[PDB]
């Protein structure tokens, strides 16, 4: 596989940093949801918590929560404090995928394999919380809110968040590119020119054309306690029982959970080499 | 068999090392390279999905705007055959 | 041990890649079986699920399942979907061994050591599922199906599967060579010239001659909820209680299980070295 | 004791690294090398298993095709002794 | 494609290696570098906390030691404004 | 991040060893307490066990335990033996932080993140036990014992302990610098010139000035079974429920606990490299 | 610490291999015992199983088991098969130490630290089983069997076992040197010249002289379901409750028990390095 | 800022690596080096334990083989003082 990276770097005249970035850019997080559980009772997976997103004058995120009046915004900071103060709140569940695995109405990941793709995210600060909140919002965003104004505000905020983030902050970068994949695919699905067509999920690009109107079964066949928005344009993978049953089974398992903040192995230390 | 330091003096080299995984666990390098290859093939396949869509729009235009006159039927046959060809090529790429 | 590899590479005039391949080729998977468990009830280990194997015109595997009519084939894809859709289905259990450990009617691995050789395989795609299915079939194949026609079809399919696989796909390679060991030993045991006599399990080569007819006890002594084919030529290791009790005990243990897809440690990432 | 960068400027080297285990866990390099050695000894021992088998076929041929005439008994003794020799050598290799 | 040892002889290099993490788990290098940066900014900000404290002591001195005479009120206004300026700068650093 | 170390080493003309030490010096242990649990009953976390500390003629630590007469000292050795002999004694719980996270009346670490910062310390020898005892004492030390005499004795003992310790004894070094952070901050909080003002916790330096007398809410907002000294000058982080609930929840969890003595990964062994 | 190895290698004119061997030779296994447990009932730790040891003509070990007639020997192979066939048999428990930690009537390892020194050994073959049996025998050997004849037979067997073992067989080497430490210390304790006085445990060398007859308390103070031989010369560490309670607690609390065969980390694989 | 391969061609180096821990887990290099140092100090201290033992044997010989004659008492005092000196030195090494 290193010989493949070398061949790709030379063939495209891309530095090794650029060649590695093209490979890592194929990964994203999907199925973002808040986990709530009272003791050992039945857990709840909610992806509908944020109904609307807006950007404050000082480029800070503000939200309209599910069930709240249309123009009753809460700062992302106040929502972060409220969640941290809830004893039932366990963080966000997310599934790690490669772009080729998202097949629009299904995931090309068998349910027993998907079990091993989930991780639990406990936001370390406000920016982490905002990124998880934004990913979840974008995946569940209905047609009514998928507008040029929303797209412009989201991109501007992602631009500011991106400038604050270094490529060595691997988890923040993962959430940031996941937002870019979901955002650009959402724009494409509502027949709006994406900001970056390289960030339209590849099977979604095909599905918009192939499933447009009364598709033949042969084309539809290529694509096929959990609260998600049924009108969410980017959330159609949630409909699959082969997606929801592994999420619940992953949660219920007594085996310790992988932490999203630990997805990227790191070592920093001294190396001493002794030889004759 | 041992060579003492007096005959071959040992060397000690020291460094600070920083190691970072490229990909989030449990995604492997093979998985991400396979995805990059699939994505590049699917980006090329956009031409086929666009062509299929143009055939389907032409079929809708023919049905909306309109016997011993076989002209409309001849146009519909041409659009149906080209859409079938696009569909066959897309299916071959998906079902390898 | 690296000095041993160096000596072997020079002595045989084999590149380091060839010398390493000769060492890794000594490893194989055995005791392939499907695991089914309804909640926390008694588990089931089934190695008899596939009665017959045939290759389709487009070199895809098709199976006659146990209990189904003689010529009632199911595609490997339909059997993969059926298993993925079964809530009781847990994947395949396999035991990792070196070729010198398979002693025909026993394994030269103490039961408490064998406990640590099992891993659970959750096929990542169709090819993975077909490989596990084929290994399990070959181990349980009776005399009636151990024919030149079956041998030719199996080799042709393995050839096509092999060309699709790179040596960096460690797990696929492991299942592929396991099929070659079981296939060539099976051919040898039915007195048919193997395709590759280097792939006849070494103790099986000795046992066919030494245990041919009324062997003396001194020669027999060298070799000695689980459904397996009792008429399976390559499955004689299954008869041993020192093989079946560790499989069941391994499954019931509350300690997390090793995933077969994780048998080969991998790291890919950046290395930065700072020194004066 | 510390040497400042102004006297010995530090160097930073960067690489992309790919590491892959040769063997499936928990198999060790010693296990696989021991297996390769056993297999090579057992491949050589095929000659002994084949010779033992030839003796046993000759014993069957002698018993099937057939007193003061000791000829058959003399042949059987020769085949029994050679098979015993093969058997003894195989047992020594197995039970070291 | 393989190059045999007879054409390119392999080399074997051996060493004793010692590896030690710089930081206690689960603290990352980014966490400790971010802390070093925050600490350096907060060490510089000591000047602001000291200046605010000076204003507050001056306000206490003005209130303890003491109308158409606006002198004391003019001094209090100056100290209140400078303390507000220090407070605003500290808040901007904390709430970025 | 290695490029950042290189830039810092050059800019400050600090050797790589000095640059790495400045980074590692940002880490410390806080919330030191003794853990006692009788079987599976309610655990007890005690940070008040040591009322007074004194240094013996041969520079060994002596303690006046809580509830004992004012001048009734026990040797650190006798207290170590007593704790080792108590069946309910489980060791010391400690939380690992960076200096920027200690916000005086709170920790800038969300409760679900703090859960992953605790580790259990089982002193390996007397010096280890003395260091944990001293850290806990300093964090809970009231105004009455925060005197120049106590400061001089503590510094002298830390100097002797420091000379006995190598920088490769990572855990001992961690406890030693944690004592220096808590000691120098304590001196600063009682308006006594610290021995090293670089070891005054950075938010504590700000808080002493900003919260001095009737602070405005806007400034107070920047800072906000468990027995701790409520009069402990350096123990104000203990008052927060977002500190104590994670400690108890971390303890009660069935997931195996991280050992403080294992915080710093180490490897020592042979490296063999074979190549053509 | 690598600078220490370098200094030691140069000062003693010892190769790096010799310098590393002197360091590793300080480690040994102690407290060898067989573990038996019927389901989840009370476990049994037995170090008394082997009453007598003898060497067969073909240099194979034979044993007189506890409770069997004085001259009723069983081969090590027959005892290995009997143990492997017992469903209650769990293998051998052993504690890893450094030579300076064995203080004769106590271990200089606190009980909560000792908990982390135990590992479970499942012999991989006959030689592994014989080594564990021999270590356990030597630790529990009474005065009556600590004779020149026994010492000669044990050394001769260890010599044959040593010649069969390479230094990269880390676990076999660990059991072998543990036998040499226990054997040479045993000879010293019965006033017989050891084969190698460098293998007399250092505190035992001091204790034989200092505790010879009516020792003063000040000297005695330097040294202080589990079946062990109370007349076992080398087993005096077993008398301590600070040794036995951690063994039992480790058996009932340590969820993923460390395997003795995995004590020495190993990696073998390909390394690819890409750079510009 | 990125340098393309056309300006600085990447290099790929490949090797087979074998890594083995020197010590059994959880024993650290510091633990084993500390043990080697303690053992070397205790091997030197054998002289003190042997000297103490000689004083104790001399005391037994004096008591077994035997007033205004203080000769035996003078010998016992000398042996008791030397044993005390040995004991004091051993205790200092143990209780540092
Ligand atoms: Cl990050
Ligand atoms: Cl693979
Ligand atoms: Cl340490
Ligand atoms: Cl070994």
């Amino acid at each position: 596989s290193a010989a493949t990276i070398l061949k790709q770097a030379i063939a495209g005249d891309r530095s090794l940093v650029e060649a590695a970035e093209a490979i890592s850019q194929q990964t994203l997080l999907r199925l973002a949801c808040e986990v709530r559980q009272v003791g050992d009772r039945q857990p709840r997976f909610t992806a509908t918590s944020i109904a609307r997103v807006d950007v404050a004058p000082g480029c800070r995120l503000r939200f309209v929560l599910d069930g709240s009046p249309e123009d009753a915004y809460v700062t992302s900071e106040d929502y972060f404090k409220r969640c941290c103060g809830q004893s039932s709140y366990r963080g966000f569940a997310v599934a790690v995928l490669t772009a080729n695995e998202d097949h629009v109405h299904s995931l090309a990941v068998p349910p027993l394999v998907l079990l091993h793709r989930f991780s639990l995210f406990n936001p370390r600060d406000l920016l982490d919380f905002e990124l998880a909140c934004l990913l979840m919002y974008l995946e569940n965003c209905p047609r009514s809110h998928a507008t040029p104004s929303t797209f412009a505000k989201v991109l501007a905020w992602l631009g500011v968040a991106g400038r604050r983030t270094s490529p060595f902050e691997r988890v923040r970068c993962l959430f940031l590119r996941s937002c870019h994949w979901v955002l650009n695919t959402l724009m494409f699905m509502v027949h709006v020119k994406p900001f970056d067509d390289e960030f339209v999920l590849p099977h979604w690009y095909m599905a918009r054309y192939l499933l447009a109107n009364n598709p033949p079964p042969v084309l539809s066949a290529l694509f096929c306690c959990v609260a998600y928005n049924p009108a969410g344009i980017m959330g159609s993978c949630w409909a699959s029982e082969e997606v929801r049953a592994p999420l619940v089974y992953w949660w219920l398992s007594e085996t310790p959970k992988r932490q999203t903040s630990s997805l990227f192995y790191q070592f920093c230390g001294s190396l001493e080499v002794l030889f004759q | 068999a041992a060579v003492p330091p007096s005959e071959a003096e040992p060397r000690l080299q020291e460094a600070l090392v920083v190691v970072n995984a490229l990909l989030p666990a449990p995604i492997t390098l093979d998985d991400a390279l396979g995805s990059l290859d699939d994505t590049r093939r699917l980006v090329k396949a956009r031409a086929l999905a666009r062509t299929y869509h143009a055939c389907m729009v032409n079929l809708e235009r023919l049905a909306r705007h309109h016997t011993i006159d076989g002209a409309v039927a001849a146009h519909q046959d041409k659009m149906r055959r080209l859409a079938d060809t696009c569909m066959a090529t897309i299916l071959q790429m998906y079902m390898s």
